[PDB]
């Protein structure tokens, strides 16, 4: 003897009842049937709620849009005549389905008010339904929601949660990352800023994250 | 249809059974344990029925290795057996520790025994599912395969999924200590291998330099280097 | 002093921005909470000609949480001081560019919490919800807080109200820890870490927040990081709170012993610890049937302080230990697989062979504890000549 | 009611601070081998055939 010689779902046991939500929200998301989260959903529901930036890459229909409809809802201030949330999104398919899902996850806070905006109809009837009764969300395609800040027809400096949906085709486009950009500015400096999408590119993530002061940034 | 009776979804939970019981269609039995469940939670129903149904599920999900499937069956399970339901607790405990072993979850594995009863730990699986967890814990592969040869109930099939990764982890330990050679017999006995073909099969993509033609032994001062690669 | 005196100098203090008064006016730990004329059932008529909104409505809910605790039933205590949280959170968002309202904030989210214990208890009493439930609600009240200080990031380093987010983030790791979510700490870290007033918090929140992250990242198994922040939380504590260093001491045993340091007998009797005598005697000797039984008649306070796990790693510290005593009695280099079987069957463990003397020995070789291998063929182990067993602490 | 309570001061700058003197043990690991448990294990051994 010779001498030794040297996905879909998270997989992580956290309900939604762990995220400490809202008990008015949890009743929603039990209703909705949503048993237990994704993996994005575990990973940024919980820096979402406490109103710091977010930075999002994940598939389609992985919960994406419900991570940040319960993270605006959960932190939600309502008070009448302002604007607190704004959600904008290149398409207005994606800006009807985010409203809806909004609508589905406070079936039991009346309280909360969400308005949808976008192009094909006539900016009148947008400052109208602003004037008449001021919602809490406002849900829009970028070139509405900048004339209607232009026209001074809606009032964002009550913003403090600014999100993006699909942020790569928003931020790929130069008319509309020209949009984005001066709407952002028009917000006050102090809020919460989330974008989700479902490419983001090398080439998008500087130019997407540096409308955020230090975000949590996740990519699939 | 998204207000399904009970009885009839009984109906059809005996109906899935019986259908994986004959053909073993996993991805039948899912969407129709999933489209059960869903119709479960929109009402509401937090009953023996519901225990059952996730148990079900849970059981199933383990003959066809799904991780995700399993990790949602038992998280509701949890809060259903918190909820004073009969279910099978000790088994499913056991299930419970097992999978946070798979995915390497010391502290929920901490909360879980900090909640454990005398007469829960009593449970021959549950005692089982802390022995396994031991000698995980302690590096124990002798333990851990005596253990997973002969496991209660479904712990095997929660032990396949972490098997191949504690197999690889033993014969690492076994390389950096076995000198000048690693006779592949000590592999199939302490690696619980039911088979020298299985045993092979295991070793092979490694590729471990065997010494001799005939690859009796592996010889571990040449698999030293190929160590870091897997 | 009359009612109509107390808000005077209520609104005064405001007036004044006197962060300190209007603190010493809301919190529950001064003699006025005691003075029977201020608690009041329905002061919503008065504070309206004395303070303007939404401090009138705050004070008033203040005067009748006083009245509530003059009159047990802390749950309405509980709504009244969350009405408190949710009045002062609307204009406290108000101040720009000013932290007057911090020592407000402090003592409105201190009695927040003592309240929601109290209403536990009393819920627990009443046997209508589990324990723990008002802790959910007073979690989102300290989040919306930390969230509202946290927001502030363009305002002045001394008019910055980040100077009250380790507070709030404290508070929040009390409440996690006492419903063991744990895994809701991960954000806070992140933004105190962020934070570019980490180092320059007040001491006492620094310490909590220390004890608290070491705590969490014991309980996720990162020793190291855990080592460092339990011990300079223990190394910063004030002399008068004991307590806190009875805590401490808790979870950083365990973690001191995995790299190597035994507690002293003195320290342990010095903050009363005797549970951790027997495990570390039979740590330091390589006693696995004592560290057994020491486990055993221990084990409720173990589990309950959340250890359990952690300290059964000394049993492959005590695995190392005995093979060093059997190593040093043998006094040869060429060890036979066999002494390690007598010895291990001597420490009354069961179902031991050669086969698991040959897997402990060979996890222990991974692990580096051991410097040797197997030879499986004369049925030995040979050690290295030199330093066969190295320090733990190197390891 | 075991938690972590509140410091009686918000600083205290280290004046007031407990500092511990070696409570820490680092020198327990050595090749002297002679207490009770070393001699019955030796008497085990011996028993058993080991010397």
């Amino acid at each position: 003897l010779l001498d030794y010689e040297d996905s879909y779902v998270s997989i992580h046991s956290s309900g939604f009842r762990d995220f400490l939500l809202k008990p008015e929200l949890l009743r929603a998301i039990v209703d909705c049937g949503f048993e237990h989260p994704s993996e994005v959903q575990h990973e940024c529901i919980p820096q979402a709620i406490l109103g710091m930036d977010v930075l999002c890459q994940a598939k389609s229909g992985m919960g994406k849009t419900a991570v940040f409809v319960l993270a605006t809802l959960q932190q939600l201030x309502p008070v009448t005549g302002q604007v607190s949330v704004l959600v904008m999104c290149h398409t207005r398919e994606l800006a009807f389905q985010i409203s809806k899902e909004y609508e589905r996850f406070s079936k039991y806070m009346p309280n909360v008010k969400v308005a949808v905006f976008f192009g094909g109809l006539s900016i009148k009837k947008d400052e109208e339904v602003l004037k008449k009764n001021c919602p809490h969300i406002v849900v829009g395609t970028p070139g509405r929601i900048l004339a209607l800040a232009r026209n001074k027809s809606l009032n964002l400096k009550h913003i403090k949660h600014f999100i993006l949906d699909e942020c790569d085709k928003m931020l790929e486009q130069l008319d509309m990352r020209r949009d984005v950009q001066e709407i952002f500015r028009m917000t006050p400096h102090e809020k919460q800023v989330m974008m989700f999408s479902a490419t983001l590119s090398k080439e998008i993530r500087p130019v997407c994250r540096k409308f955020m002061q230090d975000p949590m940034e996740i990519f699939v | 249809s998204t207000v399904r009776p009970v009885a009839v979804l009984k109906k059809s939970l005996c109906m899935v059974k019986c259908h994986w019981k004959e053909k073993q269609d996993y991805a039948f039995a899912c969407e129709q344990m999933k489209s059960i469940r869903q119709d479960l939670t929109v009402q509401g129903i937090r009953t023996e029925f519901t225990v059952e149904v996730y148990e079900t599920h849970a059981r199933i999900a383990l003959e066809k290795g799904d991780h995700e499937e399993f990790n949602q069956c038992q998280t509701q399970l949890k809060s259903l057996y918190a909820e004073n339901l009969p279910g099978n607790v000790g088994e499913f405990t056991a299930y419970r520790i097992l999978y946070y072993i798979f995915t390497k979850n010391s502290g929920d594995i901490t909360t879980e025994l900090a909640y454990l009863t005398r007469e829960l730990k009593a449970d021959p699986c549950v005692a089982h599912a802390l022995a396994l967890r031991t000698a995980w814990a302690l590096g124990n592969y002798h333990r851990f395969f005596r253990l997973y040869c002969h496991a209660p109930c479904m712990s095997g099939y929660l032990v396949d999924k972490f098997a191949d990764r504690e197999r690889k982890v033993a014969l690492k330990a076994m390389i950096k200590t076995f000198r000048p050679a690693l006779p592949v017999s000590y592999l199939q006995a302490e690696l619980a291998f039911e088979g020298e073909a299985a045993c092979r099969a295991f070793l092979e993509p490694l590729g471990l330099a065997y010494t001799g033609p005939d690859n009796s032994s592996i010889d571990c001062r040449l698999s030293l280097a190929q160590l870091s690669a897997f | 002093i009359t009612i109509n005196q107390y808000l005077q100098q209520v609104y005064e203090a405001i007036d004044s921005r006197d962060g300190a008064s209007c603190a010493e006016l809301v919190s529950f730990k001064h003699p006025h909470v005691a003075n029977p004329r201020l608690q009041m059932a329905s002061p919503e008529e008065k504070c309206q000609q004395v303070l303007e909104p939404p401090y009138d409505e705050m004070f008033a809910a203040h005067l009748r949480c006083t009245y509530a605790v003059g009159n047990h039933d802390f749950i309405e205590a509980y709504k009244c001081q969350t009405v408190i949280v949710q009045s002062f959170l609307r204009a406290f968002q108000a101040h720009k560019e000013e932290n007057w309202a911090l020592p407000v904030m402090y003592a409105v989210a201190l009695d927040l919490r003592v309240f929601a214990n109290n209403a536990d208890q009393q819920l627990v009493k009443k046997g209508k919800s589990k324990v723990g439930d008002m802790l959910e609600k007073a979690a989102e009240l300290l989040m919306s807080c930390f969230r509202v200080c946290a927001s502030d990031t363009r305002a002045g380093i001394e008019d910055s109200k980040k100077w009250g987010m380790l507070f709030l983030v404290n508070q929040l790791f009390k409440i996690y820890f006492k419903i063991n979510k744990l895994h809701l700490c991960k954000p806070l870290i992140r933004a105190i870490d962020s934070s570019n007033l980490k180092d320059d918090y007040s001491t006492a929140q620094r310490v909590t927040y220390k004890y608290y992250v070491g705590r969490k990242a014991m309980f996720d198994s990162d020793f190291k990081q855990a080592e460092e922040y339990l011990s300079f939380a223990f190394e910063h504590c004030h002399r008068s709170s004991q307590k806190n260093k009875r805590m401490i001491l808790i979870y950083l045993l365990p973690v001191k012993m995995l790299l190597g340091h035994m507690p002293t007998v003195e320290l342990l009797k010095k903050y009363h610890l005797m549970q951790f005598a027997e495990v570390t005697r039979a740590v330091s000797e390589g006693n696995l049937l004592l560290l057994h039984e020491a486990l055993a008649k221990h084990e409720a306070f173990f589990i309950r302080c959340g250890i359990f796990l952690i300290l059964e790693k000394l049993k492959i510290i005590t695995y190392r230990n005995l093979f060093k005593k059997v190593y040093l009695l043998l006094k040869t280099h060429q060890l036979s697989l066999d002494a390690f079987l007598v010895a291990l069957k001597f420490m009354q463990v069961e179902d031991v062979d050669i086969d698991e003397v040959q897997c402990i020995l060979a996890n222990l070789i991974y692990m580096g504890h051991v410097k040797g291998y197997i030879s499986h063929q004369h049925q030995k182990l040979v050690v290295s000549k030199q330093n066969p067993f190295p320090p733990l602490s190197t390891v | 009611d075991d938690e972590f309570e509140e410091f009686p001061a918000e600083d205290w700058a280290g004046l007031d601070e407990d500092e511990d003197a070696h409570v820490w043990e680092d020198n327990w690991d050595d090749d002297n081998v002679e207490d009770d448990f070393s001699n019955q294990l030796r008497a085990e051994l011996e028993k058993h055939g080991y010397k």
